């Protein structure tokens, strides 16, 4: 019930050909050649893009998918400019984005994140004892929960990094996360858990969300 | 029987929903004694759906005004397969079907 | 003969936020849109300019038609029946009910800002009763000049002493968008690139262009310069001053180029006194 | 008899109903002294209908004359006949329905 | 007489409605000239109504005539019954019907 | 010798919003439709491009039968029945009355904006209170430069010398479309590809292009230049002029290439000057 | 022998409202019907191209029977006696006198209706009588398309009174008045710019309509496949196949064009060129 103040969604309008969707690397690598300063900026994250799941690993853009980041909105000036009716290019398509719009961060109770990596941690126990111990470095109270599943399995999920020649395997889960109060959940929203934000990963959304991807 | 007809009957429910919902959006827009236009509504929805120029136009706006209908459960049932049929067909086809079911929409009340 | 008046004219640079496109939601987003170079600029409409001139024709004490309240915000008219021959509003801007209409002798174009739109926002808490609580909503602003061009037809004008007035408002322009206008940003003219010939055609249109996206100085486009050096812009009828000059006269080879012998002059003030001179002195006042 | 046959005939019910709202729309819109049309309309429906060429265009022109036409009660009691019906059917025959039902609509007004 | 010998009746007065229709729409069109023609009108109907080929063209040009002709009060009268009469019979039965109508007609004196 | 100039004339960059659709609702809809590569491009009709010319030959002086009374707003008629030999409009524009008919001199065809109609919807509200009809309405406007192809049969004319003024009304267009108060948009060109020739055989039309879907800068089509270079398009009988003039010089090879050969003036009364001198000696007047 | 001209040629991209229908209502429309794929394309009459090359052979000199007059629209016969010996029309496009030297000739030019390479899609253009007053011919609406157009023609040169006339006719089609239409505000010039010219001794042609469009609604225009594939098949002997305008350069840029037999026509970029050669090889084959 509580809007952030100095950090805002700046949402894209997002059409073109259909999407891997495991991007990460890919939409990242074309908003950085597009954006040189994206690349240097520390406090950034890009939103998973939401549009319904296709044939393959890919995923399709729908009128309603549109390409969102979530920034300090006193370093709007330094990206708008790159983005704001300009064409990145993912592969051999072109995708085009129009003027963003602002989208304040809400507070919510029950927060929602697709994917959470942490580097060196694999199983579930090690995951969930550095997920609390990163709550405990910026000072959030709550439970942490894992997304799973038909069959109840706690959910990992790959992220690959084409670097070069040699293409990369980095691995995480996706938690649920509750029992905030608005000004912690605000602050997790801001901050983020584990690494990789500008990765597609790593950012918080309320929990429909969650149950959503609990669905399939 | 044919499911595609199947599928045109239920776009034309979902928009008549999807209108509903507008023009009772609308019915908490206005105020005070001044009666609350509804032939007007229907007129302004139609020359919005003429105001488009192919593929963008009208498909953003069809998608736009389907999200404003607000909760539409036969939407709800029917996500996936009718956003199918929107991102394929012609959008003409689907201005001919919207002017339909804007014309057999009134009984809902 | 047909005399008409041409001019670009560049504001000066300040924070702005003026005729905000529709309210939706609570964020409160400029009128922007594609602009040379494929980037986005912010833009105001010409309708506030035209509302701007006619409430400094009506605050001047010229008679005119339709008069503004200031405290009702309720537009009264002296007459119904619209006559030009007599009223500065109707002579000027034209009038249509719906001789029941008339074009109006000036013609303007829309503002467009200088430097591409930086996509800066503003965090505002606007007031609210419910148990005196404060909503967070958006406000845009652009740190930008603005440049609009505007087309005056002297012989259709009523009465032809009426241009002086005209030229006077373009120079002191009141506060434009009112309410609207969060900032106060003076839109006077900061540099003018006049024109007063007798041809339809102008080349004069948006004369003005940026060394960098982020700079708060302005130089004149390369098209203007080469179309002022080919010698199709006859430099007699070409009135620059304001900034710009300063800039210009530190260019290398001006005593030798064109633009030299063109109506320059640092001061606006001068430029403006020289101008409707000649403009007297052509349309016999 | 025969379901065909009620539907072709409500259906030429609509298309009646929609010519009335059209012409009474057109008889709120001229004032004056000026004579409101009553017969030329009908010419320029005519016209109009004639110009028509493949099916998108035709079908695009019907239903925005339906729209146009307002409310309606036999639209309104059958959606899913007369839905079924213009989208399927050549346009042609709706065509021909279209113009047996102007050349009949006078006995109303 | 039988119901099928009523509307067959009827058909015929309304065929020679709508052609007295166009005959005059013809001659205030042609009011130039000593005298429009009259025989010239009605072999022009003649080699139209021979020209179509099927049912649909002849059933498009016997629409597009009847609306033509004008108010054609014996279709006001028999909405259903002519409506069905021409949906149903085939093509070239009321084409003999429309040419007796034709053969059978008095002008205006 | 039948003598026929065409010619392709591209405009200047700004906001237009000149011919409109069917007017009704809340949008005044541009007139659009598609173009090359499938986009929608916005249109400006030819006959009002004709009105233009026309109300340029009146307001010179030259004897003209239709009159624009620029207080009705109507158009009068000189003379009931059409004399060519006499008045200007009816020798080039033709008429019709249903000698009552002839085909005219000048034949123009639609014009076309360069860059594709994206978006770019204006806010029409008036002022405050009263929201009647004119409240809240919606105008399209497109940031472009339109062009447009016209050819004229010299021969066709009743009087040969009457080309002249044609063209120079092509050069100093008067206002074309509506919207001139709000989006004052001039017609003049900016750069012109004219063919003076004694052949039906024309392959000049909508010779430019944009280099970028969304930006100022225009180019000549390459297939333009493949039809100079090839062997077609006699250079002699080729004159380009404007803006493009500076961008065809900076190509690579200009010297060598049959470009060069054609008659390029970057100052268009020059060119102008020097085309009407050519017509003039092969007209004899 | 009996040599045959045959030829496809592709107009320019521009706005067209050429061929129009009865009259209607207030809206003009263009002459259109289907075409391929059961989309709706526009047409222009063979009739109307026909009335432009006889306006072309009268406009150059020559003798025509009919004149037009130009200035009262009227259509005079210099000799109520058809001549087609001494006349250019009546030995091209022959004549029928059936009132009542043969009163009927059968023309050495065989024209098809000009299709339009694009689908016709909506495209109609509002008009306006304008001023204040307002009247029944005020509020008008005129159809026109944004394509190309394309149409095919077959002369039977020995057919001809004069052999020597054919040169004419080429230079007609090369430099072809305006074809029938609204010129006032939709000037369509109908001057090729891409041909496909076989001059043959026997009646088969296969080269009727060998242009076929890409991305349906675009400027661009290519020669069909069923085209391409005559040419290397075997048939369309490519010694006879004169190809010529701005298709060259997309022949060119195909891959393996120099192997492939397309390569052994006469093919030219500049049309002039082009011609210049058929009418070498023309005069050489018809001894003029």
């Amino acid at each position: 019930l509580i809007q952030s103040e100095e950090y805002v969604d700046l949402t894209f309008k997002l059409r073109g050909a259909p999407i891997p969707l495991d991007n990460g690397y890919l939409t990242y690598a074309a908003l950085s050649r597009i954006c040189p300063p994206l690349h240097e900026l520390k406090s950034i994250g890009i939103h998973p893009i939401a549009g319904i799941p296709t044939r393959n690993n890919l995923l399709e853009l729908t009128a309603q998918s549109r390409l969102k980041i979530r920034i300090y909105h006193q370093q709007i000036p330094l990206i708008y400019p790159y983005l704001a009716g300009q064409a990145f290019h993912i592969g051999q398509n072109f995708y085009q984005l129009d003027i963003p719009d602002y989208k304040p961060l809400i507070s919510s109770e029950s927060v929602y994140s697709r994917l959470v990596i942490i580097k060196g941690f694999q199983d579930s126990t090690n995951f969930i004892e550095a997920v609390q111990r990163q709550m405990d470095n910026l000072g959030i109270q709550g439970k942490i929960e894992l997304l799973t599943r038909q069959d109840g399995t706690p959910q990992r999920r790959q992220l690959t990094i084409n670097k070069e020649g040699k293409q990369f395997k980095v691995r995480g889960f996706g938690v649920k996360i509750s029992e905030l109060n608005p000004e912690d959940s605000l602050t997790l929203q801001e901050q983020g858990i584990g690494g990789k934000r500008k990765m597609m990963c790593g950012i918080f959304v309320p929990a429909t969300r969650s149950k959503e991807e609990e669905e399939t | 029987n044919s499911e595609e007809d199947k599928q045109y009957l239920i776009f034309i429910k979902v928009f008549q929903q999807a209108m509903k919902g507008n023009f009772a959006k609308i019915y908490a827009k206005t105020e005070e004694g001044k009666d609350p236009p509804i032939k007007k509504k229907v007129e302004r929805l139609r020359a919005e759906l003429n105001y488009c120029y192919d593929e963008l136009s009208f498909k953003e706006y069809l998608s736009d005004f389907l999200v404003r209908g607000g909760l539409n459960k036969y939407f709800n049932e029917h996500q996936e397969e009718i956003a199918l049929l929107i991102k394929k067909s012609p959008w003409q086809e689907i201005r001919i079907w919207s002017l339909l079911a804007i014309a057999s929409y009134k009984p809902k009340d | 003969p047909n005399y008409y008046l041409y001019g670009t004219v560049l504001t000066r640079y300040g924070l702005a936020s003026l005729n905000h496109d529709i309210r939706r939601g609570n964020k409160t987003i400029l009128q922007k849109g594609y602009w040379n170079n494929g980037k986005i600029h912010s833009f105001v409409g010409s309708s506030a300019i035209r509302w701007a001139l006619r409430f400094y024709l009506q605050k001047q004490g010229y008679l005119v038609n339709r008069v503004w309240d200031e405290e009702e915000h309720i537009n009264r008219l002296t007459s119904e029946d619209f006559d030009p021959e007599k009223f500065y509003d109707d002579d000027i801007f034209g009038f249509a009910l719906l001789p029941n209409q008339r074009m109006g002798a000036l013609g303007m174009n829309m503002a467009v800002s200088l430097t591409p739109y930086d996509g800066a926002v503003k965090l505002g808490a606007k007031s609210g009763r419910e148990k005196d609580s404060t909503s967070l909503h958006f406000t845009e602003y652009h740190a930008t000049r603005y440049q609009y061009y505007f087309g005056i037809d002297a012989t259709h004008l009523k009465d032809f002493s009426r241009i002086l007035p005209m030229i006077d408002g373009i120079m002191n322009l009141p506060k434009v968008g009112g309410s609207s206008n969060i900032f106060n940003y003076p839109f006077c003219p900061d540099s003018l690139v006049f024109q007063w010939t007798n041809h339809f055609a102008s080349y004069i249109s948006y004369c003005f262009e940026y060394c960098d996206p982020k700079s708060k100085e302005a130089k004149l486009s390369q098209e203007f310069i080469d179309e002022v050096e080919c010698g199709q812009i006859d430099p007699s009828k070409l009135w620059i001053g304001g900034t710009i000059v300063k800039d210009l006269q530190q260019l290398d080879n001006f005593e030798s180029s064109p633009l030299n012998k063109a109506h320059i002059y640092r001061n606006r003030n001068e430029m403006i006194e020289a101008l409707k001179t000649v403009i007297k002195r052509d349309l016999g006042l």
